[PDB]
């Protein structure tokens, strides 16, 4: 039984590649055949009959890319439109996908529309491995198809995998959100996208006080980081970006960690690779105002007196990492070695843009002096060099590398 | 139709010398036709020369064209002694200085002292065309003709120092904004060396020393202690840049020792290689 669907498969495999003459005789009926078979086999219940009908395609493919590539890219359609069974569907899409970029001029226009109806459909699917192969297909589909698409196309493509932004998932929440900033990226109209994109993301949470679930905010807050290493370079506006800042802040003091970590990522995409209008605002003083508990006064992002980065230091200071008693170091039960990491990470990132916010006391006004006989500083971080934690010691390294550099650029060496 | 691109101005420089090879009464009508078109738009900031590369095409260019079209030199001097739009940003304030070295340059290589400062006092220019007053609103949006070419340059030696010092290599600008502030800072210096080394030039040496000995008029012009103040927090970042600053305080005989012990660190850790 079993070996012979592996003989059949790999007997037409070494009978395509033999034929030799090519010319469109029987060939033609021979290649739809071979094809469809070899997506059979990947889906076969026996596993060796699915690892021989991997390089059976493989095969026939690089055996046929100089003649017969126009068919072979129709037979790997075709087995998309089915939307059948998840590894024959699988099986045909990522190859479909390594060959999207040899498609001539005059044909991606056809082929567009042929699978805008398909990458929808494929984005309704349930199954996690289904939308591992698209999280990688969209990329290559959109960056050689893309420029044939026009703008009701492109948001027809968006929203479908923006409502994907709700689900339990963290891979079909993934795949979404790498899908819809890989089709801004590849459209004709690049920046509008950018906007109309931001201006969806932040439709879906802009309230603030209204009851988010847990799930959309994961789903926005990771779009929002794939999304801010394409925006430095209509388009998107100051207020928009800080708009995403406030968000971001706002989210870091969540309840669930994974909303904190989320948060704490995006805003470390932001002091990584900050917009300009972005970095103007949050490095001048009352900058936006021109436009695990804080125990005190810190401030707010909108302050008149200070550069908004100063609030942000205090605030990660405050919620993670300081608990306002000079040289105590906050519990890992009460926030996690993880959330520490990327705190430290945070705040070396805000003082290569602004190391005077280093220098801060941890309150604009002090707390009980009965309870706290001497005030606490920002930079009583430094204590983490100590961590047992090997990433947390290492977070605190680059931020004495990171601060030793800013200030010797910004006092430009008059120390 | 593409003359604002130096690699337009390239294929100018191949039409000008092939003209010169054969109709040179085509040459000169050409050199008009070009000339005519590009010193307003030098006025305008419309030409792309915020790169060394374009500057260094576009210095090329005014040696190939045939020098009638330049000869009366008042749409030079029209040409230069103008604003920006605005000094809020980098990218205008170096597209206006690259088309005054670009100008300048042809001033002092094509024309005469005489000839450029009797047509500066028909022109009628002022000192105050870059005062300070005009220099503070640009940044936040919108006499003897020798007095007024040697104060002009003089305060854009204060707009080159004082953007070097006081902007931010990520914030305000790039690391390739910065290296042409410094090259465009280094022209200007060599030019005014140049003016005051050769003795082609005794009316401006003459009014440029007098000027360094002024105080601002009421804070109208940077005075040589403020200018001094930018240069001396330059010894450590900029050294070759400070050396040219130093061999123009002796052209104009400022020898105080208030400038000259700080630089030589006369007597009253390793140490840093600018200062050395």
């Amino acid at each position: 039984t079993k070996k012979d669907r592996v003989n059949h498969c790999l007997t037409i495999c070494e009978n395509i590649v033999a034929q030799s003459v090519r010319n469109s005789p029987e060939f033609q009926k021979l290649l739809g055949i071979a094809m469809e078979l070899f997506l059979l086999c990947s889906d076969d219940a026996e596993s060796d009959v699915r690892m021989v009908a991997d390089e059976c395609l493989n095969k026939v493919i690089k055996a046929l890319m100089d003649s017969n590539l126009p068919r072979l890219q129709l037979e790997l359609y075709k087995e998309i439109k089915k939307n059948g069974a998840p590894r024959s569907l699988r099986a045909a899409l990522w190859r479909f996908a390594e060959l999207a970029h040899l498609v001539r001029p005059q044909k991606c226009r056809p082929y567009l529309v042929n699978l805008l109806p398909c990458l929808t459909r494929t984005s309704k699917r349930p199954e996690e491995s289904v939308q591992e192969t698209l999280a990688a297909a969209v990329p290559k589909i959109m960056a050689s198809f893309g420029n044939f698409a026009n703008d009701n196309e492109i948001k027809v493509l968006l929203k479908a995998f923006i409502a994907n932004l709700k689900s339990s998932s963290p891979t079909i929440r993934r795949t979404a959100a790498g899908s819809a900033v890989s089709i801004c990226q590849h459209s004709r109209r690049t920046q509008y996208f950018y906007s109309w994109l931001l201006n969806v993301l932040l439709g879906l949470l802009v309230p603030v006080e209204d009851e988010h679930s847990t799930l959309l905010i994961l789903g926005v807050l990771l779009t929002l980081r794939y999304l801010v290493p394409l925006l430095q370079q209509v388009s998107p506006s100051a207020e928009q970006l800080v708009q995403v800042y406030e968000l971001t802040l706002h989210h870091t003091q969540h309840q669930d960690h994974n909303v904190v970590t989320g948060a704490l990522e995006l805003l470390q995409q932001l002091f990584r690779t900050p917009p300009p209008e972005l970095l103007q605002t949050l490095t001048a003083v009352g900058g936006i105002g021109q436009l695990c508990r804080i125990k005190g006064d810190i401030g707010q992002s909108t302050d008149d007196d200070s550069a908004p980065l100063v609030h942000c230091v205090r605030l990660l200071s405050a919620s993670f990492l300081l608990t306002g008693g000079k040289n105590v170091l906050v519990p890992d039960r009460d926030v996690r070695v993880s959330v520490k990491a990327l705190a430290l990470s945070c705040v070396g990132a805000a003082v290569a843009l602004h190391p005077e916010s280093f220098f801060s006391k941890l309150y604009k006004v002090p707390l009980d002096t009965t309870e706290y006989p001497e005030e606490q500083y920002v930079s009583d971080i430094l204590n983490y060099i100590d961590h047992g934690d090997p990433q947390v010691r290492g977070a605190t390294a680059i931020l004495c590398g990171t601060l030793i550099c800013s200030i010797l650029s910004r006092s430009r060496f008059h120390v | 139709r593409l003359i604002q691109y130096h690699q337009v101005l390239e294929m100018f420089i191949l039409v000008l010398q092939q003209c010169h090879k054969e109709n040179e009464d085509k040459w000169k009508r050409l050199s008009r036709q070009i000339a005519d078109i590009i010193l307003p738009m030098l006025a305008k900031q419309q030409m792309h020369i915020d790169s060394h590369e374009a500057l260094g095409v576009l210095n090329t260019l005014f040696e190939i064209l045939a020098p009638s079209s330049l000869r009366p030199v008042d749409m030079l001097l029209r040409s230069m002694f103008v604003t920006p739009n605005t000094m809020a940003s980098v990218s205008t304030v170096q597209l206006w200085i690259s088309g005054i070295l670009a100008i300048l340059r042809v001033l002092i290589s094509q024309s005469t002292e005489d000839i450029v400062l009797s047509r500066i006092q028909e022109l009628s220019f002022s000192p105050y065309l870059i005062s300070c007053t005009v220099i503070n609103r640009l940044r936040d949006g919108d006499n003897l003709p020798e007095e007024t070419f040697s104060r002009f340059l003089l305060q854009l030696v204060g707009i080159l120092l004082e953007d070097i010092v006081t902007k931010q290599l990520k914030v305000e600008m790039s690391e390739q904004q910065h290296t042409f502030y410094c090259q465009e800072l280094g022209t200007l210096l060599m030019c005014l060396i140049h003016i005051f080394k050769s003795g082609m030039f005794r009316r401006i040496t003459a009014a440029a020393t007098r000027l360094f000995r002024s105080d601002g008029c009421g804070g109208s012009f940077y005075t040589l202690d403020s200018l001094n103040l930018r240069a001396r927090s330059m010894i450590t970042t900029h050294p070759a840049l400070v050396l040219l600053w130093c061999q123009i305080l002796l052209l104009v005989n400022h020898t105080d020792y208030r400038w000259w012990a700080e630089v030589q660190q006369t007597p009253k850790k390793l140490g840093m290689c600018n200062r050395e």
